[PDB]
């Protein structure tokens, strides 16, 4: 005596279903990115120069200890 | 072919200095800026005797 029931989409329809390729650009540029890395190279190369400097300083100090310690 | 000659023991002894490498090393650089003259004349000697026998005073 009852409505029939049965398993039916929703009055109207459904929500739309998305099935398009969805990959995003999402990167810099490759100007930005060289630019990035010749710019920690030289910070890096400045910085070890100095670096190395004092170490060669440092060397010809000890190497002077051990002449005078010689005879 | 001849008899080496060598020093008596008498001879090679002296007031040793008994201090570690790292008192040396500690006082190296005033050592060598007011003993300079002893420790030149001696290396003199030593590079142009070439005998570790004529530089023992």
């Amino acid at each position: 005596a009852s409505k029939v029931k049965q398993d039916m989409p929703p009055p109207g329809g459904y929500g739309p279903i998305d099935y398009k390729r969805n990959l995003p650009r999402r990167g810099l540029s490759g100007y930005s990115m060289f630019a990035v890395g010749i710019g920690t190279l030289l910070f890096g190369y400045w910085s070890m120069m100095k670096w190395n400097r004092e170490r060669r300083r440092l060397q010809i100090e000890d190497f002077e200890a051990r002449i005078a310690l010689m005879p | 072919p001849g008899i080496v000659e060598l020093p008596t023991l008498e001879d090679l002894k002296v007031q040793e200095v008994k201090v570690s490498s790292s008192v040396l090393k500690a006082a190296a650089h005033h050592y060598g800026a007011q003993c300079d003259k002893p420790n030149k004349e001696f290396m003199l000697c030593r590079w142009e005797e070439k005998d570790p026998r004529r530089c023992l005073e």
